[PDB]
């Protein structure tokens, strides 16, 4: 519930930030990012997201558009 | 056969350089990067999520009387931290092996997928380049960068410069 | 015309180590050891700590002078002790199973201070005071103020004899001590008898004491000395003390609620408004990082410490240009 | 014509994991983590343990009426204690290094209960009984099998003065207990003296015991408290027993073997007719895999407690039709 | 080059699938399979072995003022339990990424022992798969599949219908 | 001494039980399998026989007839 | 291919064996000698590294009264003894298979070095041998070991004798 | 002309272990384990050991006669024990907190033995003696080296009061003792007086004692007990003794230096002249490698011990000519 | 110090005995092997040097002249 909601905040702050990233879709345990191009900021970004994803429950799984 | 990175291509972890009487430019592999990244990001929740959370472990205070309760406790304390620290530091070196190999393995797949689709319409160098015997266009380098190379369409052409090489 | 396989390279100077090879650069790799802190102490998830500024464990619950301002506190979500904790037991003497009682209160999360015996009406027939120059506060002699010093009234010290039913729902501390003078002196001028003893009986507890007179080293300019004793009554239980003298009686106890994941720990640091869900006495921690360095006793949600400088996995490709 | 090269498949639906792979299915796979149980106790290597249906340790050792059928056993493989082991002391107290005899005895194996001193002959000139409300047996007084209470008789209680030699080539197990009435009435009721004392020494052991009388919170109906204490003899030392009141005394003693692996358990299950070399408080163990999620605790020889769900290893190919 | 296994090769773990104008059907290659049935028996040998017998560890009691020898005992019952779930799980996860490429590597030398015995006399398809380019009885799979092909007796006709395709 | 014949006797179980197996021959701290077939039903028994040796003492080797 | 080593090559761990007209032996290859030794000696210290040096750890007495404190210290000793036992083994494991691992691809490289150097101009034999269809004396030879193998100075006479061939 | 690749090979037999393969034949090996010592005592880093060849702890510090030449002794490496150290505490008695003291005492390093108290001077109106069968010495009564037993002087026993103000840098190591008669008779006979105390106070120590006579097994001969008691001084403190009678009071202190690495080993082996870095019961330790499977308790810079009987690493190719 | 100074008297007592070795120069944190051969003989003593180098905080690199 609560551990959701954060990375629910999280990823909005992401796809906000990240302009390679096309959308992060928290849900049942994992968060699916739909990325564009994978470049220094975009795989720092996705590694920083995969280590706050951990110890919160959920796995990440990674789509290029 | 690879020797060293590209610094230009800047999108992607793995990909192709091509070029032609068209164009020249680097492309990434889309298949090969997203599967090592999701490995690569298997590999971090694996690191992360098999480690519990450290809670509460503030020490205890032991009296002057005390001394052998208070030596085992610090032995303990001794012990896991060294066994933690040899944990850490083993599972990093195992891990970054294991992502070494990962990322040698892809690169070479890379070749190998493309040496296939080739077959013998390309001269191989041993550097991690094809030459083409046939002229190769935007639409065939497209074709050969998505594993959807026509081979039999280019035999022909390819045959007679490479008779002719 | 011609194709070539590669892969990704950039300016990154991050280093890596295997078993086969060591200082490997990698195009991008993730530290997995925190080793930066707020270098604060933080309102843990939300609740500030316990300072106790000035007094240890010890002085706080006895309740010295010196830290009087504690006994306005009601909740914590940790307790902090400074390296200049001095102030313990201003009267020396031997507090009894004193680390149990701090290990005990490491758990407590939350008390009700309370008058567990009246000052002016429990004890009609003894006189209530205790001022002494070893807990001397700004410029008078003083004593602890959760406990009543008992001594004798009208020339007499009657047999006392009370006692306190647990009404909470909850486990009351009750702390007191035993007077042990330096000279027999001492026992008639404060007690009237040569040979008093101290009793304290519950459901689970049976205790006797018996003061012994010898004169001692002087400690903070005391030959005598009181040792402190204290117990958990469960929340049905009642408790009974009887004493022909020597009795420090308890004044204030506390109704002890029981909580996860408390504890103590000596930090030099300063508070400040900040939250945090790890806290160490160096500072707190603000990272979903499996592994730290930073200092081993932790308090909270914290990650694993360990001895290493460098925890870098490799999260990309050989940076080989 | 042509030769082509691959490997086998099937419709097994096994999944494991690996550092880079999660969920991979294979043909086949052994599951190294063992989760299931017979949910009864078993007789450990064909003999039975010792269940204590009704009472704990103290009240087994003590002998308290509630439990009276267990003075028959004299051997088991391990002792099961149940959720509901509720008749321990029947007469309050404080069983005096209550935890290290658990300990002591959990390697016992076996015990031979004899009389230490005959009730008959061993006391002619005290009053032996010691029937009391609190063990309190099928609506009738009683006391403890294996301690005897010792009173005043015919308006006196001499000097106290007994003594046992070892004669067994195995550790005598001595339990006492001594008397601290509420008030001094009872202690002039029942010993006739209001200061006596109870001294238990050997060659290496030397206590001396005083009562206590004061007023406490009613324990099972008694304000009174009898503490505890016990001791082993070495095979060939002596015991000597003096009192002058205030003793109840020790009546059978158990002349303890020693063995491997034995211990105590707290377990629901049911007794069954099963063997196993394996035993757990949920139930025994019939697998020779390396690790378990069943329960911590374990007596036997038992796998490796793991809090993990599935330890499958490959021990296939990769199923991929 | 060998996308999925066989459903219908119901014996060995590895083996061959060939067709000629005689018949056709699956087979085992019997050293490679028992070989690799060999070593996962030694993997399975190192994990139990190397794990010792876990014997009675029954808990202990402590009284009220005992607290922190039971939080000392608590420490040491976690902290081993931890270790021993962490070193559980790791050491599956090893295993298994050194079965499954131990399993890949068999496979792999199978299909190079098959080349190595062909040479040029058959095509090679990038499937996992030869074609010979003259005609293979079952006397000539049987060689193959025992690594016993006899190269130069079928070198001539090879060589003519290879030039003659 | 009692190991080698509980292994003795499971062997005798499973090469009456599993048809695809010639002989189990326990000897001298090894397991000798001779099995005619690797199938299903075969690699389950011959992992169950490793699984009991262990922590027996046995090692088990695999001969394919 | 190569299947066993050589008892003759006393000098260095991987190297080459030839054979011309002018003469015959062994030689060491110098850089994936060194570089062998030098992730051996990497694995050595890492092994002992890690290892922190064991102080002084003398056992403590306990009375007769104190035995759950001795069975306490007693549990910790096992414990962790049983850890550390089992680390070192299962850490020797681990690094004996990267190491021969390590050996089999450094002989896999140094065999796929030369098969580059050498092209076509050199008919490879499944057995860790090829064999010049060209004549090469010892200047040859000594390129070939060192990585200067000067191709297109033989491609004529190589072509000629393999055509022949 | 050809040229073929290969490897290194020779006639090594060593061998090692994978988890794929076992007996793996290698041309070179490294041994990771140590599984051979000198099979002596050695000079721990040029310092010999302390030998107490005939004594324990217990006799050593309490100095009975029959290890009367430790006394001679005043630094070390490290202490050793004989299996056969049976010559404690002459006397029959409880060794109070002497485990304690045996943990204190594993880290000294150095001391001064020093005479805390003049037998001569000291004790001006009590006798001076103590000679008693149970440490019998060369065929006389003979008592401890490093305790006085005072007795009555000329009829009586007066109030004994000393007290010792630590001038030292160190800690001052105090031993004293508390004598138990088996019957009223030995009290009256010693002392003079039957209801006698000991007391001994300092700065952080508070303890009475009171003799507690009874008749006992006899052990080595006596039906009595002396129990043996110990506290340290902080550099600056003062210890006070009073007694109405029962002391065996201290005569030699230890000022205790402290240090790092010490320890107390039970060996078998014999003292020689070689030095070492490593120090085990069976034997010294010379070698650099991690793991030994020696002796579990080292003394020193020692490898990690193991229960491993062979741990071989592969430095070396496959070896198959 | 202590050290490196006997790291440095046990690289010289090596360069005397092992004819096979050119140099062993012993400095700032790691000590530098230039043999002329790899023989059984100049093997053994290597890795005799990297043990004895290990838990005196030196690594070893190896030059082949
Ligand atoms: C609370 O803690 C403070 C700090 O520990 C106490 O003040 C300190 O008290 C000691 C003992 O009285 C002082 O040391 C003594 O100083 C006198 C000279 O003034 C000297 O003659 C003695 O030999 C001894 O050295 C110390 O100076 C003093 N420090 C300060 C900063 O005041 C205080 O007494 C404690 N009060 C309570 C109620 O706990
Ligand atoms: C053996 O164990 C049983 C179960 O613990 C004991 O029976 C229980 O005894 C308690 C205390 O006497 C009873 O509670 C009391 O009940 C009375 C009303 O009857 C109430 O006034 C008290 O305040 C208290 O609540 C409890 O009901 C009773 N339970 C049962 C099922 O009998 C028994 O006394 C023990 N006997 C021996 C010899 O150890
Ligand atoms: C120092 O240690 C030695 C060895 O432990 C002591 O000598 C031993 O003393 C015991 C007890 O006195 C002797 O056992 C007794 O022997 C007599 C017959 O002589 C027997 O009647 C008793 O029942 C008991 O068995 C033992 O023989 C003797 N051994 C030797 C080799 O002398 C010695 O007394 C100790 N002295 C001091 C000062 O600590
Ligand atoms: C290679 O790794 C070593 C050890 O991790 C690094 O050692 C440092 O080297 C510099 C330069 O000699 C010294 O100033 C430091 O004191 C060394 N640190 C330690 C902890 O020994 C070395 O810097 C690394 N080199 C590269 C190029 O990454
Ligand atoms: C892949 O692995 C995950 C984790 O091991 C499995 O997770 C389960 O997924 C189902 C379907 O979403 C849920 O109902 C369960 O609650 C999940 N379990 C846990 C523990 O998270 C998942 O089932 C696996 N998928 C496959 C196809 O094997
Ligand atoms: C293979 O390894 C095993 C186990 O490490 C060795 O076992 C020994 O075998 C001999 C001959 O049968 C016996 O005499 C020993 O008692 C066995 N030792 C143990 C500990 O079981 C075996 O020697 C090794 N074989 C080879 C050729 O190296
Ligand atoms: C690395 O390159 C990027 C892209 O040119 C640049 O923005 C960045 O500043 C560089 N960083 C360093 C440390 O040179
Ligand atoms: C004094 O003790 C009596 C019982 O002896 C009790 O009834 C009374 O309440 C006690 N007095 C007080 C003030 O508690
Ligand atoms: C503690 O804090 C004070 C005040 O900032 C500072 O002077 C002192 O150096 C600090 N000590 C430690 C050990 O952090
Ligand atoms: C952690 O640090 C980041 C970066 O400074 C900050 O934005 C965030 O608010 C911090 N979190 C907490 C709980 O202080
Ligand atoms: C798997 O296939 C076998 C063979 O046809 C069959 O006997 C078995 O029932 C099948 N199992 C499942 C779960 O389909
Ligand atoms: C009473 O004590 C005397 C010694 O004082 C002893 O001889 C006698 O045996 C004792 N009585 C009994 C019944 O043990
Ligand atoms: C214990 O057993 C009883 C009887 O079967 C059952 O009702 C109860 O739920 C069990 N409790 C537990 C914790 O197993
Ligand atoms: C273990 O379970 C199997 C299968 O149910 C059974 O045949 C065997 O007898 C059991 N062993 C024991 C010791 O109960
Ligand atoms: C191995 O071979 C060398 C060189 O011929 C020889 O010196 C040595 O004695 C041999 N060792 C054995 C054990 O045969
Ligand atoms: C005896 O005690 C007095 C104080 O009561 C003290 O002044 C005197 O020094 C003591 N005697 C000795 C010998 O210490
Ligand atoms: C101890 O040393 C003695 C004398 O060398 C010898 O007889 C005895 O066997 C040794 N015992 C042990 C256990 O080493
Ligand atoms: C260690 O052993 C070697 C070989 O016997 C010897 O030369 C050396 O002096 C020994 N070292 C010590 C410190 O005894």
């Amino acid at each position: 519930m609560e551990k959701e909601k954060e990375l629910k905040e999280y990823a909005e702050k992401i796809k906000k930030e990240i302009g390679d990233i096309e959308s992060v879709e928290v849900k049942d345990g994992k968060i699916l990012v739909k990325a564009k191009k994978i470049t220094d900021k975009t795989v720092d970004a996705i590694m920083k997201l995969t280590v706050k994803a951990a110890r919160l429950g959920f796995k990440v799984e990674v789509e290029l558009v | 056969f690879i020797e060293g990175g590209w610094t230009g291509m800047i999108d992607g972890w793995y990909g192709y350089h091509w070029q032609n009487e068209q164009g020249s430019g680097y492309a990434a592999d889309q298949k090969s990067t997203q599967n090592a990244i999701n490995g690569i990001t298997n590999i971090v929740n694996s690191v992360i999520e098999k480690m519990n959370t450290q809670f509460t472990a503030v020490g205890k205070e032991f009296n002057n009387l005390e001394k052998r309760m208070e030596n085992l406790n610090k032995k303990v304390d001794d012990g896991f931290l060294d066994i933690w620290t040899y944990n850490a530091e083993l599972l990093v070196l195992l891990i970054n092996e294991r992502t070494l190999d990962f990322h040698d393995s892809n690169v070479k797949n890379l070749y190998e997928k493309v040496k296939n689709q080739l077959r013998n319409n390309a001269k191989e160098i041993g550097n991690g380049c094809f030459e083409f015997y046939h002229k190769c266009n935007n639409e065939c380098m497209e074709s050969v960068k998505n594993g959807t190379y026509d081979y039999p369409k280019y035999s022909e052409e390819s045959k007679l410069n490479r008779e002719k090489i | 015309d011609t194709i070539c396989i590669g892969y990704h390279a950039n300016n990154s100077t991050d280093t890596v180590d295997t078993v086969l090879e060591k200082n490997v650069t990698v195009t991008h790799s993730v530290n997995l050891l925190e080793d930066s802190h707020n270098g604060k102490l933080c309102r843990l998830k939300g609740i500030a700590p316990l300072q106790l500024g000035k007094c240890n464990i010890a002085g706080w619950i006895l309740g010295n002078p010196e830290c009087e301002s504690l006994l306005s506190e009601r909740s914590w979500s940790y307790i902090v002790e400074t390296p200049n904790s001095e102030n313990g037991t201003c009267f020396p003497g031997d507090f009894i199973d004193y680390e149990e009682l701090r290990e005990q209160l490491s758990s407590v999360s939350s008390f009700e201070r309370f008058e567990i015996f009246s000052k002016e009406s429990s004890w009609p027939k003894h006189t209530t005071g205790g001022v002494t120059a070893a807990c001397s506060h700004a410029g008078k002699s003083s004593f602890y103020r959760n406990l009543l010093w008992l001594t004798e009234k009208d020339g007499s010290y009657p047999n006392l004899n009370n006692s306190y039913v647990n009404k909470k729902g909850k486990e009351v501390l009750v702390l007191w001590g035993v007077h042990h003078p330096s000279n027999i002196k001492d026992q008639q001028t404060l007690y009237q008898k040569e040979n008093a003893y101290v009793s304290v009986v519950s459901s689970n507890y049976n205790r006797r004491f018996t003061p012994e007179i010898a004169e001692r080293p002087k400690v903070r300019g005391q030959a005598g000395r009181i040792n402190y004793y204290w117990t958990l009554l469960k929340p049905g239980d009642t408790i009974m003390f009887e004493a022909n003298g020597n009795l420090i009686a308890p004044w204030y106890a506390f109704a002890l609620s029981r909580g996860f994941g408390s504890g103590i720990i000596t930090s030099n640091a300063s508070m400040h408004e900040c939250d945090t869900k790890c806290q160490t006495p160096q500072g707190a921690i603000n990272s979903s990082l499996p592994f730290q360095n930073i200092h081993p006793i932790t308090i909270g949600e914290c990650p694993k410490y360990v001895r290493s400088t460098k925890l870098r996995m490799v999260t990309g490709l050989r940076n080989i240009p």
